[PDB]
RNA sequence: AAGCUAAGUUGAUAAUAAAUAAAUAUUGAAUACAUAUUAAAUAUGAAGUUGUUUUAAUAAGAUAAUUAAUCUGAUAAUUUU
RNA sequence: AGAGUAGAUAUUGUAAGCUAUGUUUGCCACCUCGAUGUCGACUCAACAUUUCCUCUUGGUUGUAAAAGCUAAGAAGGGUU
RNA sequence: AAAAAAUAAAAUAUUUAAAAUCAAAUAUAUAUAUAUUUGUUAAUAGAUAAUAUACGGAUCUUAAUAAUAAGAAUUAUUUA
RNA sequence: AGGUAAAUAAUCUAAAGGGAAACAGCCCAGAUUAAGAUAUAAAGUUCCUAAUAAAUAAUAAGUGAAAUAAAUAUUAAAAU
């Protein structure tokens, strides 16, 4: 390994900062996804948009991407995560099968929230 | 002295000491079983 | 009446402490020293010839050094200089050879323009001898050990075989251009350059050389020499040093 | 913390007193410190010396039994409650050298080996099997006296000096295991090896 | 229009002390502080082309704060070029040959830029072990932090 | 003969001391004991270290003179240490 | 484990286990493949320390002594 | 021997875990029903080559007294 | 193995910019020409070097602080 890929085995407290910062967007992305459709179904059904707002029963989504995303169990919101699967993913080739999120490629853009039950 | 990563005192008359950042087993009765910790 | 001036209380409220005393002074360096108790007088190389010992009759090359005019013009103090010295003047010289300010300088301590100056470095205020006074070849006792400071015989623009003792290359045996030049220097690749210090061809000699502990053979008043056991460093009418051993009591 | 609860017995002619120093020390350690402040002194009967001591120790004078009594402000405080133990101890040390005072016998053992006090006292020179001749001088405080060639005895007020002095003069020929042969500080022993 | 006028004080070099025995700073973030004054930074006038910083005067450098075990282990290291002549000195070995001073101006120039004028910025520091030197007279002062120093002071300052 | 040489002559291995590595200790709690401290105190200990010693480089400092019927240098001449 | 009289750890240490190293035999073709310094000698060494001797020191029924054995510190000097 | 008692400072271990259990929280019916999620070790030694120490460098672990004033610049989880 | 044989994705190849000390391929991000006020990305905010202040733990070893070295020993810490 003649070639030096400086990359730190761990992140930095910055790092991680920005890695929540971007897994709380995603999740309020996933919210707002599911808002709209909430309301359009609102105004389908005849009620103007601040009463749709308003409204106390709100539909969920009936597609199946999207019902997948809402559940806690298939994809986590950011203060539901553990502090592990924030900057850890899943490496069966590494020790201690786990590695740095940092070093998957793309890891900014890239979602990983979900590891194995016991890895 | 037995200088060695592994240090377990052999008798009940070993015993262990802490200096100098090395941990020594001195050892009352025999004197072979006098160790240091790298 | 006063002048006008403003004070920080930043440095005026700062309580007063002394400063540690450090290695790198001169009073500290002083303490370490290993030097002689007593002066030193310069002397003349006049030339070489035997010592034979009368009882034994064992024969000795010594070397003798001639004592003339020699006086202490000043000397030097911790608190002024930072350490004790006293400079002692060789010989006798003409106006025309000495500089005007050199003169006054002589003049002043009160002594003949000299022609040769040079200081004696001692360990304590006691090792100080009086200024003005002559300082003749009895200062020394007969079998007495000194140290011994001369600059040597110049040797010119030497080779690394008289230089270093450098074996060089064979004689024979296919040998090329280069009997004598010393082969070999920086290495190679792993310096990438000749490493300082490297031993190399070059101008030898003509530097200072201490002899430490060398036998007093002969003292003598009347002639005006030192006789001292051996080889002194320089040529003939080279200024010499003369102190007492401090390896040898 | 059980060392430095034992309260210390103390004869009407022994005071033990504690006051500031003059110039307070502080001990820095990586992270913990510790400002030597106070100086608890132990006059008696043989002499007098003092220990200097940390803030956070103070004593407890009770004028009913003789007793003192020694705390600190924090005994949860780890290096306190060491510190504690320690004071302790060596004041009590102190009160034992000055109402009756320590000793060191150092018994001699060996052919042509034993001891003799040299600059009147000063000096206790050792005689163990050398060209050389070995010794050293006693400290302040230390007296030496020799009822035997062979069997020297170190006596002080202070307990740390003595024994100090007494391993010094042992470290000339402690004892050989083949031959119990040397030099034995008050009760020492040695397991001797069969010749063979 | 802001740069017009006299700016002569603006450029002007200060004299800053600080008296180390009150400092409360370990050694390196005072070395750190130093180092900004002595480029200059602290002064709005400031420009990277231009040297503009202060002299500062560091006294009671004897009692300066190092953490851990640093005065015992940390070690200062030389070379000349010739391989085999690397000298490395611990820090208390470094105070002993010089002072507490050189230990704080080696600080303070690994804190400084890189180029010509990083010499003279270090020149400008002028530290001191203990508490006399020569610069006490010409740090910065005013009239009205006079009435907080008592009178016989000054005068004895003013004589020194 | 000189010179230069080494086959020759002479000198020298640079003390003392400072802190130390390994190692050997004293008092001593935390931790009834015990433990040389990876607690506070207290000791020793190396062809190593720091020094010392020597050589060279520099030039803080010092004494001395200051427009020259003789100031300090330099060119020039005669040479050599 | 097994030697080592009697005892695994005085000294010995299999097979397996975990590392280090970056000296060698490889392996790779990534360098230029206008790098002989063509691999050995001579001249000259510099450097490391993984210490051969020399200095300090622990153990060594396997240190009585002397030889040693073994280990620690140690690269100052020296090593045909 | 030696206990204001346990509530907590005994030993012998196993252990190094939020699966299980427990606590905290989300989600559904909701006067607390289920399901999902989150919560369980630290330091030293081991440590190891060759031009030169090399976290990029400086340097960083804070201390009442006492400055307008310092107090990680390391690691773990977070805030603005 | 900077290996080799394909598969897949991206970049490079043919891509200037910011980050990763330096840096073909990694992390960001795509130069039409300016300009430089407003958001920012990746990455950072003691100094060098643009830019910060906090909480709460834990570390004392400079461990560490952008290139995480192991079986094992020790000392601790919780828990059962």
């Amino acid at each position: 390994g003649g070639l030096l890929w400086k990359i730190p085995w761990r992140m930095s407290t910055h790092q991680k900062t920005r890695q929540r910062e971007r897994l709380r967007n995603v999740d309020q992305v996933i919210k707002q996804l599911t808002l709209g459709l909430h309301v359009q179904r609102c105004q389908d059904k005849g009620l103007t948009y601040q009463e749709a707002m308003e409204s106390k029963k709100k539909y969920k989504p009936r597609s199946k991407s999207l019902r997948l995303l809402n559940k806690p169990s298939v994809f986590p919101k950011e203060n539901q995560m553990s502090s592990k699967d924030k900057y850890w993913t899943f490496d069966k080739k590494a020790v201690g099968y786990r590695k740095g999120i940092h070093k998957v490629p793309k890891w900014t853009k890239i979602s990983i929230r979900k590891a194995p039950k016991f890895f | 002295f037995k200088v060695r990563t592994s240090v377990k005192k052999f008798c009940s008359d070993c015993y262990l000491v802490r200096r100098k950042g090395r941990v020594y087993i001195y050892c009352k009765s025999n004197k072979k079983h006098k160790q240091r910790q790298g | 009446s006063t002048r006008p001036f403003l004070v920080a209380p930043s440095i005026a409220n700062s309580i007063t402490t002394e400063a540690p005393a450090i290695n790198h002074s001169p009073e500290l360096a002083n303490a370490r020293k290993w030097l002689p108790k007593r002066c030193g007088l310069i002397t003349r190389k006049k030339g070489m010839m035997p010592y034979f010992d009368k009882s034994t009759g064992e024969r000795s090359a010594a070397t003798i050094l001639e004592v003339n005019n020699v006086e202490v013009i000043m000397h030097r103090t911790s608190e002024v200089n930072g350490y004790f010295a006293c400079q002692v003047g060789y010989g006798s010289r003409h106006l025309s050879k000495v500089s005007r300010q050199m003169l006054g300088h002589f003049a002043s301590k009160v002594v003949n323009p000299k022609e040769h100056v040079a200081e004696f470095r001692v360990k304590d205020e006691k090792g100080l001898i009086p200024p003005g006074t002559l300082l003749k070849p009895s200062f020394f006792k007969e079998g007495q050990y000194v140290d011994v400071r001369s600059v040597s015989k110049g040797k010119g623009f030497t080779g690394v075989m008289k230089r270093y003792g450098f074996k060089g290359l064979r004689a024979s045996h296919g040998t090329s251009i280069m009997h004598r030049h010393g082969g070999s220097y920086g290495q190679n690749q792993d310096p990438g350059r000749v490493l300082p210090g490297r031993k190399m061809p070059g101008h030898m000699g003509n530097e200072h050389v201490t002899i430490q502990n060398v036998k007093v053979l002969k003292v003598d008043d009347e002639n005006n020499v030192i006789w001292v056991k051996g080889s002194v460093a320089g040529p003939k009418n080279s200024f010499v040093k003369i102190q007492d051993a401090i390896k040898k009591t | 913390s059980q060392v430095g609860s034992l309260p210390l017995y103390i004869s009407p002619e022994v005071q033990v007193s504690i006051n500031a120093l003059s110039m307070p020390r502080i001990i820095r350690k990586g992270r913990t410190s510790m400002n030597i402040s106070q100086n608890i002194t132990v006059k008696g009967p043989k002499g007098e010396l003092s220990v200097e001591v940390p803030d956070f120790l103070h004593l407890d004078k009770d004028e009913k039994h003789g007793k003192i009594n020694v705390t600190v402000q924090n005994s949860e405080d780890k290096h306190q409650r060491s510190m504690w133990g320690t004071v302790r101890s060596l004041i009590n040390n102190h009160i034992i050298g000055v109402t009756e005072g320590h000793l060191a016998v150092l018994r001699f053992v060996g052919t042509g080996y034993r001891a003799q006090l040299e600059n009147d006292g000063k000096f206790v020179n050792v005689k163990v099997g050398a060209s050389i001749k070995q010794g050293l001088d006693v400290p302040e405080g230390i007296v030496v006296k020799t009822p035997a060639p062979t069997s020297l005895i170190i006596e002080g007020c202070n307990k740390q000096q003595v024994l100090l002095f007494a391993a010094k003069l042992r470290k000339f020929h402690p004892p050989e295991p083949y031959k119990g042969k040397g030099i034995y500080v008050n009760d020492e022993t040695i397991k001797l090896k069969d010749k063979k | 229009s802001q740069k017009i006028g006299h700016s002569g004080l603006a450029f002007a070099r200060l004299w800053h002390h600080v008296d180390v025995a009150r400092d409360k700073r370990t050694l390196g973030r005072l070395a750190s502080a130093i180092a900004i004054t002595l480029i200059g930074r602290h002064k709005p006038v400031y420009h990277p082309s231009q040297d503009c910083g202060d002299y500062v005067v560091v006294t009671n450098c004897q009692k300066i704060r190092v953490t851990g075990k640093k005065f015992e282990q940390k070690t200062y290291w030389s070379h000349s070029g010739r391989p085999g002549q690397l000298k490395l000195q611990t820090m208390n070995k470094v105070v002993a040959d010089k002072g507490f001073g050189e230990i704080l101006k080696k600080a303070v120039s690994g804190m400084l830029p890189k180029n010509k004028l990083r010499k003279q910025r270090l020149d400008r520091l002028k530290v001191f072990d203990g508490s006399e030197n020569p610069y006490k007279q010409n740090i910065t002062a005013f009239a009205h932090e006079q009435s907080s120093i008592p009178e016989p002071l000054k005068e004895s300052i003013f004589n020194q």
